[PDB]
């Protein structure tokens, strides 16, 4: 409201302990996506290799000589990496009004430095900025995207709930020649609540998350448990402004994003009564390597 | 950590366009290359005017100037031609072995066939093309059953002259 | 390989281990499916035993009636087959129809449970107390009279099955011929043997 | 899928230490058909 | 076999303790598998016997 | 904000509890998904209609 920077107080009044900072959302992104820092801090590009291998077998017999062999390929793909940067300024007499009443202007604003580029961080992890082209984890357009079989989640019953939620396992299991099983379940807070709080019948009195934990195909095949979690931007991120929902196996194998340059701040310079400090930071944005174990689920 | 190009495949193929089979014999034979562009790895080749050089161009072989022989995957090859022999260089003909190959045929080929060469542009089948544009290689026979546009593998002997087929 | 240690690559070591890689594949195929070359008829597509169609069962769309009815035909089928004898002690299903298994409730309102309550209420767990062990395959999708899914009830004994093994993979020296080094390696095995074929029993159409 | 040993690099790129080998499907042999390694190898 | 369309806690051998004869008795029942009943009824249909 | 078609009288037990969650999830995403309601007040005879 007021940036004066002092107050008065009155001879009749009360004063509260403590001031109140006002909110904004959690951080999200960490433990939901594997980042690395081991680059070096001004790189351009990023490699990595595969390669197969080829063979087969035959029946041989003695005094023989003719024996099959084997052999080999390899490939090679590369990413970018791009630069930012926010910093701070104070006039003198600004930081001198400051400290005669105990208040250390210059750490309140890197405390708030840092709280923005964690902010901006999290918004070039989950969604994309259409300048450096760095597509995000909720908007990727190389992995496949389905349909919902008609359910709406409300006023559904749990036959379709359960049968909505295993599809999208169900279908990332197929789409890679039945080999791997989705390990993490991103779906909006709302339909989160939706499945916490409706129950599984009149005489079964016990909700659809706490009977899908241990009945889904990931915990019924092996014996491992799944992990569900609610996100904040996926309530209308579908192909016509509705819900979408996320399923992928969550290995440093399949998503990457490399930060080589976290933030640092940079000596202070002095121009005509001010002091400037620049602060930089330098990072690439994120990888989606293996398109097929990444699936995005509509309309829920 | 490269994904793409992945088929997740029943189980491994078979081999690649050049390779050859182990065995006791084989006639390995060091050539120059010619052509202006490369030679592909399983591919046939003609006798060169440089006395040791080899040509891709097979649209006038005869009986009377039969092939000289096969190139070999060879996996070290200067990595500016992707699988290619570069101009001026090394090509390891062989014509002795057994070595796998590309089929051209509609039917495709069984065990034991003869070998057609088609001159026009140098694809190997089952049967003669019928418009004097084919020769047959007349040591050479097929070892494996495969469809269009597979590959088998066959034994070669390049030292039996070939025969014309109209 | 003298230019592959260049680049710190291995060229000579990278081969054995892909080459047992492969041997293990052999083996495995030879064990589960036929050849016809040396006539090693497999487990999936032995001619000797009997294969029966399922009761009208196609386990989508099915309730848990039917799908009851269906697992428990081929544990009754192998009983009679052998004029009331054996039991089934291990069954193979397609991994679909497991999945269908294991996801699917009970066909119950009442608490929902999984059909794998088939794992203590199957003939073989009721009549005695031991338990029947429930395996998805791979190779079982196509494997029908006409094309479609098989699955496999028998016994799992070494007086049933049996495959000998005498010599595992082993490489021999190599031999140096005109710049090139050609190096062998051999092993030897025996195909699988199944000896009483009335003690495994084909369910179709599952 | 290329085979030549090579591939150009540049000097302002970083080259992951890991190599990714293309995945196949189990062995599943063992365990469900008895094998025995007792008789003499030949 | 099981026992209901769909509560279904129990199999159908709940016959073991609600037939007739342990209803209005206390004693058990002995029930038996045999061999030979396959086609034993009238017209090569199965039979079954009960007897003391 | 209105409830969504619920009078609590002649309502199954569906619309109750639809009813009832809609405020705590109206509340929540009032603050932008940051903060759940922790009391309740209701008038005395819906509470009585909900207990029996």
């Amino acid at each position: 409201m007021q940036a004066n920077f002092g107050f008065v107080t009155s001879q009749t009044a009360y004063v509260e302990a403590g001031v109140y900072r006002m909110r904004y959302p959690e951080i999200r992104y960490p433990g939901l996506i594997p980042v690395d820092y081991s680059a070096p801090e001004w790189i351009k590009t990023v490699d990595y290799y595969s390669m197969d291998g080829v063979g087969k077998a035959e029946w041989i017999a003695d005094r023989a000589s003719d024996i099959p062999v084997v052999g080999l390929a390899m490939e090679k793909a590369t990413t970018t990496v791009h630069l930012a940067g926010i910093g701070y300024d104070y006039g003198l007499e600004e930081v001198n009004q400051a400290i005669m009443l105990g208040m250390n202007l210059p750490g309140e604003k890197a405390n708030l430095a840092r709280l923005v580029y964690e902010r901006m961080v999290d918004r070039v992890a989950f969604t994309g900025d259409a300048e450096k082209d760095f597509k995000g984890l909720f908007n990727n357009g190389a992995v496949t995207a389905v349909s919902a079989t008609t359910g709406n989640w409300a006023s559904a019953t749990a036959d379709q709930i359960l049968a909505d939620f295993n599809l999208g396992i169900t279908g990332l299991w197929s789409a890679t020649n039945e080999m791997v099983y989705a390990d993490t379940v991103l779906l909006p807070s709302a339909k989160h609540q939706i499945i916490a709080s409706k129950r599984l019948g009149n005489e079964a009195t016990e909700t659809v998350l706490q009977f899908l934990q241990r009945a889904n195909v990931y915990t019924a095949e092996t014996g491992r448990p799944l992990t569900i979690r609610g996100m904040r931007g996926l309530n209308t991120a579908g192909a016509g402004g509705v819900s979408r929902s996320v399923f992928y196996r969550n290995s440093p194998e399949v998503l990457k994003m490399h930060i080589p340059m976290r933030h640092r701040f940079l000596p202070v310079q002095v121009v005509g009564l001010t002091y400037k400090v620049p602060g930089i930071f330098r990072l690439g944005g994120l990888d989606i390597r293996l398109p097929k174990e990444v699936r995005y689920v509509d309309g829920y | 950590m490269a994904p793409y190009n992945e088929t997740y495949a029943s189980d491994y193929a078979f081999a690649y366009e050049g390779m050859v089979s182990d065995i006791a014999p084989a006639d390995i034979i060091s050539r120059t290359v010619e052509t202006s562009a490369g030679i592909g790895f399983g591919k046939i080749v003609a006798q060169g005017t440089s006395d040791r050089g080899c040509k891709a161009d097979v649209s006038a072989v005869s009986p009377t100037a039969p092939p000289l022989g096969i190139t070999v995957r060879s996996q070290a090859t200067e990595n500016l031609t992707l699988d290619k022999y570069p101009r001026y260089d090394g090509a390891a003909i062989m014509r002795k072995g057994v070595i796998w190959v590309l089929v051209t045929d509609a039917g495709g080929v069984v065990a034991g066939d003869p070998v057609w060469l088609k001159k026009s542009d140098g694809t190997f089948s089952n049967a003669d093309v019928g418009s004097s544009g084919g020769l047959r290689l007349a040591g050479c026979r097929w070892d494996t059953s495969a469809a269009n546009g597979a590959l088998a593998r066959m034994r070669v002997d390049f030292d039996v002259p070939p025969v014309a087929g109209a």
